[PDB]
């Protein structure tokens, strides 16, 4: 056949490499063109094209741009601003707009042909409620960084009407990565249990600046929200004796995922040395996780349709293309195995929430997965490990005197009485 | 207890709620007892009609189906939502149906289906009634209702006299092991049996005359 | 060829025609509410609606001056809960207790919602409703028992 | 004591942190007081606690 086009729209930068997303999405074209047995006679074609991210008018000529050219899918320009520009670009003339990260659903808004690949809030937002509750918590102080922070979250907001919390919301400050005034409110109002809402370039920025305070002992617990966790640098806060749980759908545990991994930072030898970050070396994000499945998923969908003919549509002349009717049901269907576990849409909206979670935790060898989470199961945490040397808390002399007593009036008789006496 | 579908055939007994299908008042606290004559495999096959009020937890408006001629019994759910339940198997030859209400809610009930098929393959119910009787323990080993030699549960219903009220008093009260709620005791459930209205669990020495 | 563009007044299709407005240059001037994303840099929109960083701290200088302590804010959709932000982040540095529910879906029975408000104790409520809505609430709680003098 | 030549009072630190040990006379010289504060800060030992 014709081969095929996906489309692309990814970021603007000036003067640096390329974007953990665009370069992922390249990544994952070539590779399945490799490997033959996946599309035995389909190879791809992109069209990547780059916007400022928030500028919807710019998002919305490349869009026009790659569906005038024809292609058969666009893979998201990942910003709420822009992508629900291209998302109304794709319903009208009905090819498929894949998404790769979390967007606000305005709750009013009919549209079918968007299909999203982050684990959607309303099941994230869950998994932290039941985390809040397995440690037994009863004041948490979430600190987010925008006002979108309050639409994530919102079933832990809602939380303390139906359970008993305490939730005490702070905000970190507007851009500037000083949230030194904040900590000293939080070390003065005894705050010692923290749900912080921030990606992890910034929850690097914080934990250093929770290190200059002294809100890194054994008293203070920090639930992260963010997916990248396991690609933050710990090293100096691993001996604290701090306890940092956080969650992980970047499955790093089969060698399949691995072996891609150790493929990804061997490509990406556009890697820069950033010491005074706070992060590791090269490690595939989970904004890059979530493009490579999402080349794979829609891979699985032109499997099972070869009848697929990229045609060129006007946005000025509106037509509706003749096979995405068909295509958007075959992706919503579709079951893929990727790097971020099992993959598979909620048939009513087309969300992630139905996805296989791994809850690690700060020990003192670094991060170590405890746990599971899984929305039909719940927290199956492992949860019972030895560690170190064990200790005891009771000694003799609380021996409690066995006195064998017969009973005979007066001496040793029952209370009269109507309550069970023991 | 203005329960007033309960249609009581030999196959077929067919209740449904109070006042169905218009609505039911608040306050209703309806005991459908299911008499259940041994057989058929106790079928509760509800209509598609159902608004026993979603309350969070079926903490009010609940539709306890409570697999029992009693109240203390293995539950089977508290049915309360939008849904309807269906089809619950239940190889008792009984079921005690609890319908409850709160004041402030709206509604339009339920409807049951009865009778599957199978075999008939403690049951004291010492129903007394009138004026004053006696009730005793030994009734269970005087008229066979239980052998020597296994756990006993009784049930000594005290229908009274109409328009009147009960005042139980203890004459001989004599448990083998005393203090201990776990392996003997004597409750005093008042209406119908249900966990809520419990006005005594004696299981120490003395037993204070309710 | 126009002046001014009127505004659509919805935060799906208003961030749409405020970054065509942009690229143009000629003026937007909005109406209603709308989201702004904090690292959108437009110059050429205006808004009339009353910015909920004022009106959120006038009903934060009301629960305070009717001197309440537990508050319990019901919104209708996801973005109200940016609207009341400064409400929201206020017990952190006053003497509160946010207590949030939120309305049904687009279904107007919030009786199985006020039920658990009145069940609750909670005298004190911040509807963040809009008047076609805020009408069929109070018509269902005064269906209800809530609506003596010691709710407000 | 500190340890021989090797600067790594973590496996002390541990031991003073266990023992609720908060008041301390460090007797280093300057170039190895920074060396311990460091191995202080990495580990819980640099709250209002400490002195
Ligand atoms: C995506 O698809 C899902 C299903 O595939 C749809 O369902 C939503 O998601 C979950 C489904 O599990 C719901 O949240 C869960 O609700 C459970 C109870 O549901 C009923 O509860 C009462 C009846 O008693 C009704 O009022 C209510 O409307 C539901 O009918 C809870 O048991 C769940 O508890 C969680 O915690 C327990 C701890 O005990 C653990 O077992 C799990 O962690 C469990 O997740 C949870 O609260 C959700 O309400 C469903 N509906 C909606 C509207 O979100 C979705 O509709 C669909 N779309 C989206 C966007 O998610
Ligand atoms: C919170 O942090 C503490 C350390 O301050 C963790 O406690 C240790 O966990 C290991 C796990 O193998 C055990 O062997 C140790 O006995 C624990 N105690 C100490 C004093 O080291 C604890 O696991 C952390 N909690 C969570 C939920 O991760
Ligand atoms: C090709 O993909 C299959 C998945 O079906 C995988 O098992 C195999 O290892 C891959 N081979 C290569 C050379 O990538
Ligand atoms: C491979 O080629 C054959 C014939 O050339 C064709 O019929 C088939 O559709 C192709 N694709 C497959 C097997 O996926
Ligand atoms: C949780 O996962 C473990 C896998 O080790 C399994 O043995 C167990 O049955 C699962 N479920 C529960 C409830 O623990």
């Amino acid at each position: 056949t014709h081969v095929l086009r996906f489309g692309g729209i990814f970021e603007y930068v000036e003067s640096g490499p390329m974007g953990a997303e665009e370069l992922a999405f390249r990544f994952a074209v070539n590779t399945i063109n490799r490997n033959r047995t996946l599309l035995p006679n389909t190879t791809l074609t992109y069209d990547t094209q780059k916007i400022n991210l928030y500028d919807s008018f710019e998002a919305s000529k490349k869009a026009c741009d790659q569906l005038s050219l024809g292609v058969a899918a666009i893979f998201g320009p990942s910003h709420s601003s822009s992508a629900n520009a291209v998302q109304s670009i794709c319903n009208a003339l009905g090819v498929p707009h894949i998404q790769t990260r979390w967007k606000h659903q305005v709750s009013d808004n009919k549209d079918s042909f968007y299909v999203s690949l982050y684990p959607d809030f309303s099941s994230l937002s869950r998994a932290i409620l039941d985390l809040v509750q397995f440690f037994k918590w009863k004041t948490v102080t979430v600190v987010y960084d925008d006002s979108t922070g309050l639409i994530r979250l919102q079933e832990l907001i809602k939380a303390p009407s139906r359970y008993n919390l305490r939730l005490k919301i702070r905000q970190l400050p507007a851009d500037t990565k000083d949230a030194k005034p904040l900590l000293k409110e939080m070390k003065r109002g005894k705050e010692f249990h923290v749900i912080f809402d921030c990606s992890h370039e910034m929850a690097a920025g914080i934990l250093k600046q929770a290190l200059a305070m002294g809100m890194m002992t054994e008293y203070y617990h920090y639930i992260f929200t963010t997916l990248d966790l396991f690609a933050l640098d710990v090293e100096p806060y691993r001996y604290s004796g701090v306890n940092m749980t956080g969650f992980r759908i970047l499955n790093t545990e089969n060698t399949q995922v691995s072996s891609i991994i150790e493929k990804w930072s061997m490509e990406r030898l556009q890697a820069p040395p950033k010491p005074d970050s706070g992060l590791l070396d090269g490690f595939m994000t989970t904004d890059a996780a979530l493009m490579y499945d999402a080349v794979h998923v829609v891979s699985v969908a032109v499997q099972q349709f070869p009848q697929m003919t990229v045609s060129s549509l006007q946005c000025n002349r509106h037509k509706p293309w003749r096979f995405g009717t068909r295509f958007m049901s075959l992706i919503k269907e579709a079951h893929w195995e990727g790097l971020t576990g099992r993959i598979t849409f909620n048939k009513t909206n087309g969300l992630r929430t139905d996805f296989d979670l791994d809850v690690i935790s700060l020990k003192e060898e670094g991060l170590e997965k405890i746990g599971t989470w899984d929305p039909a199961s719940g927290l199956n945490m492992t949860e019972s490990q030895k560690g170190k040397p064990a200790n005891i808390t009771d000694s003799l002399s609380n021996r409690s005197l066995i006195v064998t007593t017969i009973l005979e009036e007066p001496y040793v008789l029952f209370k009269k009485s109507d309550k069970p006496l023991y | 207890t203005q329960c007033g579908i309960w249609v009581r055939t030999s196959n077929g007994g067919h209740f449904a709620s109070p006042n169905y299908p218009d609505s039911y008042p608040p306050n209703k606290e309806c005991i459908y007892i299911l008499e259940a004559a041994p057989r058929q495999r106790i079928e509760l096959t509800f209509d598609e009609r159902y608004y026993i009020e979603p309350s969070f937890e079926c903490r009010f408006d609940h539709l306890e189906v409570r697999d029992g001629p009693f109240g203390f019994s293995p539950l089977i759910d508290r049915y309360c939502g939008m849904k309807s339940p269906a089809l619950i198997r239940s190889t008792g030859r009984f079921m005690w149906i609890k319908f409850s209400s709160d004041e402030e809610l709206e509604g339009l009930g339920f409807r049951a289906k009865y009778s599957f098929i199978p075999d008939p393959d403690p049951d004291c119910q010492f129903e007394l009634s009138g004026a004053d009787g006696i009730v005793r323990s030994s009734q269970v080993e005087q008229e066979e209702k239980t052998k020597p030699g296994q756990a006993v549960d009784c049930i000594w219903t005290i229908k009274a006299t109409p328009k009147a009220k009960i005042y139980l008093r203890f004459l001989d009260y004599q448990m083998e092991h005393s203090n201990e709620c776990k392996r003997n005791f004597v409750a005093v459930y008042d209406g119908s049996s249900a966990i809520e209205n419990l006005k005594a669990k004696f299981c120490s020495t003395v037993a204070n005359d309710v």
